[PDB]
């Protein structure tokens, strides 16, 4: 609709539920992701003292796709 | 595939596991009374003959139908993860018959029982006359084992050789898969099962002068190449510094055979408390090292009251 | 909206059933990976106490996607 | 929606028909989150006694997810 | 809903649709919480009888969930 | 009185799929729940029949949360 | 609704499909349950006769969740 | 609508496309775990040639959910 | 089945959508049910081939749930 | 009978929409199936290099569903 | 579908929305199928360094899965 | 076609919901396809370093089957 | 949206939905297989300590497809 005002009947609603299975698809997919990371950051701390930096790094990098996705959601859902 | 059948097949088995207090008992008897006490068990059910060769025998049976037809029980995904386990004692026949192809002595003398690779992989391996069709031969059944004796086959053909490179190789390639395969459960105790083999690797060859980073491979916990080489000049007082870790009780001892005893009572009991994780093959794990180490207690005890020993000299080896 | 009276949109309706699927499943998925990281640090202090801290920094990386969710909730809806 | 007294315009069933994806979605994440750490956590106290404590704490986490999506729940409704 | 047993509006019946979800998922949540903890639980009392206690307290933990979405329903539908 | 029809009503459709959440949903966290436990179950007659009336009380337990559920639904749908 | 000898009218058909989605999800939980247990019990009579009888009693007790489900279906449209 | 009804039209059509839901899912359930128990089931006749019955008794056990429910869908669509 | 006149109609259409979902529904439930015993029967071939006979009759049990909702479906919409 | 919504109007929207399920859901139980059995078969081909035509075939056996769902609603709605 | 911008219609819209559902989900299938028998392939193709060309016949399998649900999707859109 | 109820009449939208069907259950699909080779070509990697070339054409296989859906999708959304 | 949101009409809110399938797939798809491969990663640098580059090439394969749906999101606005 917009994301800063009240304006807009049913016709710019659809259009935000619409763009909103993108934030909720994306969400969905970065949470599982981070899940195996972490699970698999045991041998990084176990194993190495300093590869415990690499893991850190690595669950970081599902959730770029998930703020970017969601950069283009905000905009064009933002449009006039 | 799936543990829900497998998984409720064992948990009726670990209802006739031997507890604590029948070793306690076994110890207080004669030999004449302990073959009476056997009997009761399930190790006793496939007894046939009072003498040594025969408890030996009646004890490897009873291992061969309850734990070494698990992996033929699953399929797929299932298999693997419970494979891996099965995999240590599959090497064990691997070696010694790798062994007897290659120096030319008898099929006989071997340790046979059913785990991965049956019987008759063995008896074919056995007849087969080119190393590299013996290869193909134990490849049928599928593992990580076959991968990791090819491999090393392809640079050499000495037994002493053949034996270090398949065992290191092997440990990494389970290792792999086995963080592939997930669960905590698992996890732990494959660090515990490393590290207690890098410590141990570095004890069997002490002081035969070698490199120390060569008895470390990636599955630690806390254990380097510094505390090796240490450990390789003759110093304990690594040992001393390692805690933090269940091996705390290594510290202050110097003895081999206390060293080595201390690695596998450690391993016995991250399993045992490994049925607050019995999902998947956490109860599995568990039921292993306890049929293992049973096993080898009543072949312990039965030595100990044929040949009339010290008692102390086995007391303290059939506890943890 | 606001719980008072003070909001009124007919735009707004369409967006709180699109972004009730962000928030959601933000919440489902940040979970799983908590709980990969939680049995990850049971290890983590079984294998050294004095890296509890290695638990601590991996675990707070996923409650950033729900923390970050709800402002997003709130911007789209509920602003005024 | 209302959040004292049941909907009564078209337009608010439908926020709440909305809203109702993020307390659902989340009330999930809170359960499946608590399962692996929980069923570990029992172990943390069984390996060492002393240490009980660290596996409640994390345990006490994913409980934080549940009111985070409640909150934006409670405001939300109330108007449209 | 608040005013729903033998008829009511189309309205109301939406309310009834969304809130609905918030304690059906908690009770699902409950149920995932329990099963692996609850597994766990049964090793406990097998190993040692006395310690039932312990898988209780840290089972008792994920009830807490099921009563926040009764109360998420509660307060929605109709405020007390 | 609670829950009944007699002649339908296109209000009461609406009812019924949002009665319908809460008991099927709960339902299924049960049967999940008690299965695992109904596994861990089998080993726990096994090691003593000292322990046996611990399984029977563990396998009552999940039953809570579908009997929780079905109390909401008739409640909600018979409250006036 | 009716099922008297018949349930015909556009209204209650908006009933019936509310229904189903709760009998669905109940059977569906049910199946997961009921199997494992079953292979279970066949595992028990084959290696001990002493517990036959335990194998038996499990079996049984998922059966309750999903006529759960038929209950409260059946009670919405126009009971029994 | 069926041969053992006699009322048709858009008034049956939506009942029967509504409670259809209803036999999908507790096939769905069925289905699962008929499978996984089925498989590990070969090893069971694989053992027992005397006893190969025992095994094939358990998978007919969930089936028996799938078709109670196709009886029921049965009752609701055609009475007459 | 059948398409025609006299096992055709507009009338037939409302008997069709509800019986052809008897073999759709019945099929998904077969599908499942039917991979995991097929795949690790047809296995035991592979390695022992003594099991070949015992993998085919066991084949066949988890096929009659599509068997099933073939016959209702068949009979039903067939002629008259 | 045919899928249309204007040769038979809401009569007809019915039908189209119910069978659609049918297919819908063939299509998702055969498809999970056949992943099952492809994986089993890997072992079956390294194993018995020559018994390449055995792992083809037990794979086959899945396919038969979605030719069973997708057929049986083809022919109904080719009426008209 | 051949038209679906071609031609208007209620008529195509419901052919769209039941036969839509039918690809979808062998499309999904196929990818599970395909991806599995791979995953199991590279270990295969690692050891058998002349059995290498069954893994890639084998691997082509599940295509034909997807090329079905197709052909329906197509014929039944713009009629047959 | 595009949605519509009062830009296009609802012969438009109903076409235009049906399209769209595909594309989501095709991408859930894929997405989790690429998971399962990039897992098992780890493993190719370790052991030579000349199947890192037979993992990547594994990887290419399931993407094709979405991106082909989209292009179909894309001629019929494009247009009126 | 197709080039608005908060003018926007109907035909722009059926581009809004597609496009969030096309966000959904690529965050989705490429987090979970980078995920697989990233946590595979850390056994790949410890052992092939000095081929540890080679597990980072590994990691860049799933990304083609995050940019690829992206790729197809923008072409799908701007469209009639």
């Amino acid at each position: 609709a917009e994301e800063a005002a009240a304006s807009g009947g049913l016709d710019r609603g659809l259009i935000a539920v619409g763009m909103g299975l993108a934030v909720g698809l994306a969400a969905l997919g970065t949470g599982v992701a981070q899940a195996r990371i972490g699970a698999a950051g045991v041998g990084a701390i176990a194993e190495d003292r300093s590869n415990f930096g690499t893991a850190l790094i690595f669950l970081l990098l599902p959730e770029t796709l998930v703020i970017f996705g969601l950069l283009i959601a905000f905009i064009l859902n933002g449009r006039l | 595939d799936d543990f829900a059948y497998l998984n409720a097949r064992v948990r009726v088995r670990r209802g006739t596991l031997l507890k604590e207090s029948f070793f306690q008992e076994a110890l207080d008897l004669s030999f004449a009374d302990f073959l009476r006490l056997l009997s009761e068990t399930v190790y006793g059910g496939e007894l046939a003959g009072q003498g040594l060769p025969d408890v030996d025998r009646a004890v490897l049976r009873t291992q061969a139908k309850l734990v070494g037809d698990l992996p033929r029980l699953v399929t797929g995904e299932a298999r693997e993860a419970v494979r891996l386990l099965l995999l240590r004692n599959d090497l064990h026949n691997l070696q010694a018959l790798l062994r007897a192809k290659a120096t030319g002595r008898p099929f006989e003398e071997v340790l046979l029982l059913p785990g991965t690779l049956r019987e008759e992989v063995w008896r074919q391996a056995y007849e087969a006359q080119d190393p590299a069709g013996m290869a193909q031969v134990l490849a049928v059944p599928g593992h990580p084992l076959a991968r990791a004796l090819r491999a090393v086959l392809r640079e050499t053909q000495d037994l002493a050789r053949v034996e270090a490179l398949l065992a290191k190789r092997f440990f990494e390639d389970v290792a792999k898969a086995a963080k592939g395969l997930d669960q905590p459960a698992l996890r732990d105790y494959l660090a515990l099962e490393v590290d207690a083999e890098n410590l141990r690797t570095a004890f069997k060859l002490q002081g035969s002068g070698l490199a120390p980073d060569a008895f470390f491979l990636k599955g630690g916990r806390f254990v380097d190449r510094v505390r090796f080489a240490r450990l390789m000049e003759g110093d304990y007082a690594v040992l001393d510094e390692l805690s933090g870790t269940p091996f705390s009780g290594l510290s202050g001892v110097r003895d081999l055979k206390a060293l080595e005893r201390g690695l596998r009572c450690v391993l016995l009991k991250e399993a045992k408390k490994g049925v607050q994780d019995p999902l998947g093959v956490g109860l599995v794990l568990a039921y292993v090292k306890e049929r293992e180490w049973e096993a080898v207690r009543l072949r312990l005890l039965a030595r100990r009251a044929y040949f009339g020993l010290p008692r102390a000299q086995v007391e303290e080896e059939v506890v943890c």
